[PDB]
């Protein structure tokens, strides 16, 4: 399963108790619409916790769009240990059944929020 | 020591052969792609080259000369030609290309 | 000391963390007691995966998707096989007819039945159970 | 002219083309294989895979078939095909067809 | 440039002053003769020193022959530091101009003769 | 301190050891003073490779094969170029017409002129000369 790559820089807030999921952009995304492109938008979801749901701005016909949306991981740093965040990129062809071109996730407990977690996250077409 | 690197030509046939194999074994017989199996290749790892994720039937008929509804290894392999062609060719008539 | 049997696959820190809910993922942690199952050979070659003292019993969804929580349906019966690659293999006899043998996604979860044949290496699990040596 | 960003499988088709490109830019013209570019390629990069470095001329004639003797940007490519099947297909092609 | 691989175990003699180049065999040797096989024989040569020349037994039509020939590196251990040994595998088709399917070499000075130098040497097709 | 200019290419301990004979190889040693050349920009962009205080002057054999000993023929004139990859590039203007720029084989020797294009990375040499900083 492959969804390309997504660059991001995640930082933590100890005042309001939220992690700042600042992604840069996604590169090399699968096509859905007829034309070799899609309307991929990242829908930030969470495990059982489910205490957060944000919809990014639809990116009409683009497999390498940039925007850098601000996702607020509503959950105390102390709680993050038991919360696995999941970033799924949803399409918005606007005709057929919008499919999940791909997604990515990481065990927050293993994400030592020392300062800022910046890295070139790999994207996978996990049909979940 | 072990895990010795071969020639670039052995590398590249392997990488596509393993990918092929990770689709060939989906259903009955881990050599032949059946119809779904075949469509799964294009729809997943081929969104630009052959952006036609609807007329897979046309490709299938163009490929499976005997129309057994099995692209055997060598029959399936045809696609890789049309790929290796397209990357140069793509629409060298109108577009353009790039 | 037959106890918490840890099992995972694919090179890289990732363990099968089972949850009563059913959504088991490859959590790369050993701090919280949720990555242990009671793996044992029930019948001649038939091994079962039941996270008794930690989670729930497994119950594959037609092999295609791997899950567990409600009841340890026959879907959870797998044939214990070993590969000369330092990995364990378990054939879901319940679906062996289709040459399908339990396969999980290290960075996704256990659910690759349509891809549980010879193609995905994730089928070669690496067990770290407390044997009686 | 050439390639900005590609994909995972596009790399591994590039790497072999890059071999092609640094062998065909020899006498004339990098866009066509010439016959002290071709023979040098078989004798160096394909001495084990292609166990017929002394009978290249036959392959050349079979490849070229417009017979302009520019092994063109897909005449040539066929060769990589013949090696690709060869690993599977020891000798067992025959065929004869106008 | 590829010629396959050659396994060898080289030891040193401090009584007669010679290095024992005990090779095991060569694997994946390129073809030369019409068909798919060659008559590769390793011709042990040396740099300027040129104080040694041995011809191995011709191996008729074989790309993975075994024999384990004994090459005596005629040169004092103390001198080895300034002598780069070169092992070239020569073909013996017996018809055309015998070509050098490949060869390999290593800076002896960097070869700390502590006990025995055993390794899986990589073979390259030296067009020389 | 313009002195012994060490130059080599391809990741891995290997230095260009020049010998009066001419057969220069990529010796991975720094004990014997035979891996230093007097690299300098003779003309505007034209750099020369002469192992004065250690070996001999270079004289490429039609670019195809790199050698040196007898005389520093024009073949030894190269254009100094730099690549954004922490490596130095030298274009053998003498054969630039054919798009050929000096290339050596870390585990073979300097002689890859018919393959000196955008394929063999060995063209990107890594210099370790004693500059005047």
């Amino acid at each position: 399963e492959k969804l390309g790559k997504l660059q991001y820089s995640l930082d933590y807030d100890f005042q309001n108790n939220q992690l700042l999921v600042g992604i840069i952009q996604a590169a090399e995304l699968p096509a859905l619409d007829m034309g070799g492109t899609s309307d991929p938008y990242v829908k930030v979801f969470l495990l059982p916790d489910k205490k957060k749901k944000f919809e990014t701005k639809v990116h009409r016909k683009t497999l390498n769009p940039v925007f850098n949306e601000q996702f607020t991981f509503k959950v105390p740093y102390s709680e993050l240990g038991g919360k696995t965040l999941v970033m799924a990129v949803y399409d918005f062809d606007r005709f057929s059944k919008h499919d999940i071109i791909g997604e990515f996730k990481v065990p927050m407990n293993t994400v030592d929020f020392g300062h800022v977690t910046e890295e070139w996250r790999d994207l996978q077409s996990a049909e979940k | 020591m072990a895990a010795e690197p071969l020639t670039e030509l052995e590398e590249s046939i392997e990488t596509v052969v393993t990918t092929f194999f990770t689709f060939a074994r989906q259903e009955g017989r881990k050599d032949s792609l059946s119809v779904n199996e075949f469509k799964e290749l294009v729809t997943q790892q081929l969104p630009h080259l052959l952006k036609d994720v609807g007329s897979l039937d046309e490709k299938m008929k163009s490929l499976d000369v005997n129309q057994d509804s099995e692209l055997k290894f060598n029959e399936y392999w045809r696609l890789i030609g049309e790929l290796a062609k397209e990357i140069r060719k793509k629409k060298d008539l109108k577009i353009r290309x790039x | 000391y037959k106890k918490p049997k840890l099992l995972y696959c694919s090179n890289g820190g990732h363990f099968l963390r089972i949850l009563p809910d059913g959504t088991v993922d490859g959590t790369r942690d050993r701090s919280d007691q949720h990555i242990q199952l009671q793996l044992s050979a029930e019948s001649v070659g038939e091994v079962y995966i039941k996270s008794t003292e930690t989670g729930q019993y497994l119950a594959m969804d037609t092999d295609g998707l791997l899950y567990g929580s409600q009841t340890p349906n026959e879907e959870c019966l797998f044939l214990e096989r070993l590969e000369e690659n330092h990995y364990n293999t378990y054939i879901s006899k319940k679906h062996a007819e289709k040459n399908w043998f339990v396969g999980l996604k290290k960075n996704g979860s256990c659910k690759r039945g349509p891809r549980t044949h010879y193609g995905q290496k994730a089928i070669l699990f690496l067990p770290l159970p407390v044997s009686s040596d």
